[PDB]
């Protein structure tokens, strides 16, 4: 009966430490791949302006090109 | 505080712009040196969105002016409220934008915009939170549709993360016969789509219809045009401007009313409007001011609600007034004409109501629409486009600038394809 | 010993809050400087009250309370108001920028940037507390930070103090006095997101209230400040087994036992009577009887819904005031033959009473009558899911079309949650269901 008394309680615990130890693991998941999610959503928008500004070079190019012809 | 940078350019922009200030300023008790002479202090509680404070308790507008001639802006500095703007947040050029969208967004417009920018970031660098940024600014001229469409996307690339508003004059052969028109707001549509999270659309032919039927001014100038422009720039702002509970701020205003990205073109409302010959009998009620704010005829949009569906909608009412009766009025609207919301959009009409109410009037309604009905607009647009594009008239303008033809097919093919939308989420179904 | 923290989160939060411990103040004879001239042991104490208030050597009794707000707004009215003497300027915490009625900003991109401040604090008052028994949650579901933060803050809490209990007192959404579009989504992603890190949660429909206000006080158009003052009613009544000693009393724990059969299912429908203004309280003393066959009437449920519809897996009477057994005995008699109560046939169909003998108070300026005796039904009844129905539906309508979504996936989000959100709501309906079957 005593060493069942033990078990109860290791296995008590056991779960709790377990629980919190599941808890935290998949909150730095989350917490993760959220900022890498909102990282690469920022990192897009930033390269379609970059090529915007590209394309705006390449106007004023096109512009020098015909101006000396 | 969260504050908000304005940004006006061109001629419309700085026209527009100044009277926003103008009208702002009488609300929250500012006069044209700065000081503050009101009698609440609601007027100063949530001041600093729009106003910085200096030494002397002056009150400065963070507003930065941009042309790309002195034109406008000096008549600016010399107007009513010139005073009050900071002397170095006056960022001009001389050669002018002759109309020409090109010229603004890749020529003259890209030999100023840096200079711009140094006044924007001063501007930002000395705010406590910065919410984001308001344009003003047309989409039928040069400088306010080219370079303010530029400033955009250079100001996105330094401020990704924050709120973009624009205030954005549509064009209407009702009020100028600049043929070009078609092709520089086509052009800036462009733009808008991809790079702002909410515009309002200021539609000309809407303004001149107003003021010539309902108005009864058989010539309509565009300072009777801008009266309709501030007192809706006045009323869209009430809620960030004053306490309030909803849409209080940029970011939550555009989660309210834009349920998908692209789709973030409002169409504005008064109410109520009449003309000054016509006697008011009554006091106006607020049935009648619900009623006559969702009819089209007070639309700064031309485009009738009831030929689409509403997405969202923001209603904010000005004045003192009972809440029990917007609320009712407010259910009624929305049960009356049930087939005009999407069913999709559970609550999608949000009110908000102040107690100030605007200059010379007892109560007043705003209206900010995000309706499927909007597609009437860029259908007006993108026909005067091809009409000229189909025949290749006036490119040798945009051309003799660096583009080319290709720009033109895919801004008209992205103006075209966000009809297309409005129309896919008009004709969806719950079920 | 037994103390309790309380934490408020985002507007609602802390405005119920504010309301909650101005009338604990009162109820206790705290002044709003702190001092309590009727406690006699300085700087300490180990007094039902002390539960909630801790105490300083120059006589001040704290609250067990952090405050904390993705914005600085509404937590700054704390800090210049009546009561800010109160609070120590470390309890009351903001940021700058908030969650923008959106859940991903208030458990991630903004929630992420003040978590670990709030977490110290909460340290702060725990390292206090001689024989810490749990938390008190207080916010609102429809809010950024009030569903995104708080979920984020119960997540940690479970990590940083176990299986320590954590309670809820939720605000769910109501049109009249909603304030975003989204507000269904937000309530799902946070009701799946803190659905396994909760002991128990009392939901509190704002759209119930409202119809109370109006109905029983008269109120044409109730403000946030109507509806708080009769929230904080019942949350007081709630509370009170744990502030107030007394032979009757039964613990909140207790009842606690009676109300969760399995860890999912702890959400507890609140009824509270009476609510009646003064002109119609004059003259009209209610008995007893009279408060407690109010229990019953849907009408007077901090959640609508229909327990006629559903069965009963507890049902508790939190009495407080002039209040006696023999007149509670009667006054169940009589519901017992005249309403059908209907338990699930696996759950024992007697009804669990407390008593504290306290009597109920009202802050001044108030709509509720002064009255002198005043009970809280805590029922488990499977009818609260038509709450969750209606709430999932709402999402379901928009989530169809992906509405507002690339707000959430902006911010760093993946459709995958929601879908995961949305499915555990419907596993809980349908768990709901299950329970409310009978036994082959
Ligand atoms: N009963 C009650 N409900 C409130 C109160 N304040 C806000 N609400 C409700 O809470 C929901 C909005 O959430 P809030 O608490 O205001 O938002 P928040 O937690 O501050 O989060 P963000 O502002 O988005 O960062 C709406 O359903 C409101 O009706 C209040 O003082 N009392
Ligand atoms: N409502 C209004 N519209 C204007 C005003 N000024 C110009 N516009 C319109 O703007 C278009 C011309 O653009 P404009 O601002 O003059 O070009 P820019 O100065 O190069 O940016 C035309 O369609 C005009 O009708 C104004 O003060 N009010
Ligand atoms: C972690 C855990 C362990 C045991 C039970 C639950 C639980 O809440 N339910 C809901 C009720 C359902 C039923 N009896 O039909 C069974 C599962 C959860
Ligand atoms: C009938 C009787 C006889 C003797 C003692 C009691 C009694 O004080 N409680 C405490 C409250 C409990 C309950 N159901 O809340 C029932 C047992 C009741
Ligand atoms: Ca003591
Ligand atoms: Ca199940
Ligand atoms: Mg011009
Ligand atoms: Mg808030």
């Amino acid at each position: 009966k005593r060493e069942h008394e033990r078990e109860v309680i290791q296995k008590a615990i056991e779960e709790n430490n377990n629980f919190i130890k599941m808890a935290k693991e998949k909150l730095a998941q989350k917490m993760e791949s959220n900022k890498e999610n909102r990282e690469a959503h920022l990192a897009a928008m930033l390269e379609r302006l970059q090529e915007k500004d590209k394309h705006a070079e390449e106007v004023r190019k096109n512009k020098e090109l015909k101006e000396e012809a | 505080m969260r504050e908000i940078v304005h940004i006006q350019a061109g001629q419309c922009g700085n026209q527009i712009g100044a009277k926003f200030w103008e009208v702002i300023s009488d609300e929250h008790g500012i006069d044209p040196t700065g000081s503050y002479h009101g009698d609440s202090d609601l007027q100063l509680e949530r001041i600093n969105v729009y106003y910085n404070e200096a030494t002397g308790n002056k009150y400065v507008p963070r507003a930065i002016l941009v042309d790309l001639e002195p034109g406008t802006m000096d008549s600016v500095r010399s107007g009513p409220f010139g005073q009050i703007f900071r002397p170095d947040n006056f960022v001009f050029g001389q050669s002018g934008a002759g109309n020409n969208w090109a010229k603004g967004h890749y020529t003259e417009g890209a030999e100023l915009v840096d200079s711009v920018l140094d006044v924007v970031r001063k501007e930002s660098e000395s705010c406590d939170c910065l919410q984001g940024f308001q344009l003003t600014h047309s989409l039928g001229g040069g400088t306010g549709s080219g370079m303010g469409t530029l400033l955009i996307s250079k100001i996105r690339e330094e401020y990704p993360d924050r709120i973009m508003n624009t205030f954005s004059v549509m064009p209407s052969p009702k009020v100028s016969d600049t043929v070009v028109e078609p092709y520089n707001a086509t052009l800036s549509v462009h733009q808008l789509v991809e790079n702002t999270d909410e515009t309002y659309c200021i539609d000309n032919e809407a303004l001149y219809d107003i003021c010539f039927r309902t108005l009864k001014l058989t010539t309509p100038t565009y300072g009777d045009l801008n009266h309709l422009v501030s007192a809706t720039m006045s009323g869209v702002t009430t809620c960030l401007r004053f306490p309030g509970q909803l849409n209080a701020d940029l970011r939550k205003l555009a989660v309210n009313m834009v349920p998908f990205p692209r789709l973030h073109f409002f169409m504005p409302g008064f109410a109520p409007l009449t003309s000054r010959g016509s006697q008011q009998y009554r006091a106006l009620t607020v049935p009648e001011l619900t009623q006559q704010m969702f009819d089209s005829k007070n639309m700064m949009a031309a485009c009738d609600p009831r030929h689409g569906r509403y997405l969202t909608v923001a209603a904010i009412f000005r004045g003192r007034m009972s809440m029990k009766e917007v609320d009712e009025q407010m259910l009624n609207v929305q049960n009356k004409n049930s087939s005009y919301f999407v069913e999709w959009i559970p609550n999608n009409v949000k009110t908000a109501v102040c107690d100030i109410p605007p200059r010379g009037l007892k109560m007043s309604a705003t209206f900010i629409g995000n309706s499927t009905a909007i597609q009437e607009l860029f259908k007006r647009i993108s026909e005067q486009f091809t009409a000229m594009f189909r025949r290749k008239a006036f490119l040798h303008w945009y051309t003799g600038e660096g583009m080319d033809e290709m720009e033109f097919t895919e801004a008209e093919s992205n103006m075209n394809d966000l009809v297309s939308e409005y129309q896919q989420y008009q004709d969806a179904t719950a079920d | 010993m037994r103390e309790c923290i309380s934490i408020h989160v985002g507007q609602a939060g802390v405005q119920i809050g504010n309301a909650c411990w101005e009338l604990y103040c009162l109820e206790h004879g705290i002044q709003p400087d702190g001092q309590m001239p009727s406690d006699k042991t300085i700087g300490g104490g180990d007094d039902s009250f002390n539960t909630f208030f801790s105490e300083t050597g120059a006589g001040k009794h704290v609250p067990r309370a952090v405050f904390v707000d993705l914005e600085p707004t509404v937590i700054d009215e704390v800090r210049t108001g009546t009561y800010r003497q109160l609070f120590h300027p470390e309890q009351l915490i903001t940021g700058k920028e908030d969650a923008a009625n959106n859940y991903a900003r208030g458990h991630y991109t903004i929630g992420k940037e003040i978590i670990d401040l709030v977490l110290d604090r909460i340290r702060k008052l725990a390292d206090q507390c001689t024989g810490l028994q749990g938390f008190l949650v207080f916010h609102s579901f429809g809010g950024g930070t009030g569903s995104g933060f708080t979920s984020l803050l119960m997540e940690r809490l479970s990590v940083d103090y176990g299986k320590k209990s954590k309670l809820e007192f939720s605000i769910y959404p109501a049109p009249q006095v909603s304030t975003a579009v989204v507000e269904p989504y937000n309530s799902i992603l946070t009701t799946h997101t803190t659905l396994e890190h909760s002991d128990c949660a009392f939901m509190v429909d704002n759209e119930a209230i409202y119809d109370i206000c109006r109905r029983n006080l008269d109120i044409e158009r109730p403000t946030y400040t109507n509806l708080n003052r009769l929230i904080s009613q019942i949350v007081s009544s709630i509370t009170a087994s744990l502030r107030f000693d007394g032979a009757l009393n039964v613990d909140l724990t207790e009842f606690q036992t009676n109300l969760v059969p399995y860890p999912r299912i702890h959400f507890p429908l609140a009824t509270y009577a009476p609510v009646i203004s003064a002109e119609k309280a004059y003259h009209e003393q209610l008995s007893v009887a009279e408060i407690t066959n109010a229990c019953f009437e849907p009408a007077n449920q901090m959640v609508k819904c229909d327990p006629r519809h559903g069965k009963y897996m507890a049902c508790c009477l939190l009495y407080r005031g002039d209040v006696v057994p023999k007149d509670v005995n009667a006054a169940i008699a009589t519901i017992k033959t005249k309403r059908s109560i209907q338990f699930v046939d696996w759950c024992p169909t007697g009804f669990k009473v407390g008593i504290n003998y306290q009597p109920p108070t009202v802050v001044p300026g108030g709509d509720l009558a002064k009255v002198q005796r005043a009970v809280c039904m805590l029922s488990n009844t499977t009818a609260i899911a038509e709450a969750w129905a209606r709430l999932d539906h709402k999402f379901d309508l928009m989530y169809a079309k992906r509405a507002f979504v690339h707000w959430y996936v902006g911010e760093g989000m993946e459709e995958g949650e929601f879908s995961e959100a949305r499915e555990d709501m419907a596993a809980l309906e349908k768990d709901y269901e299950e329970v409310g079957v009978d036994s082959v």
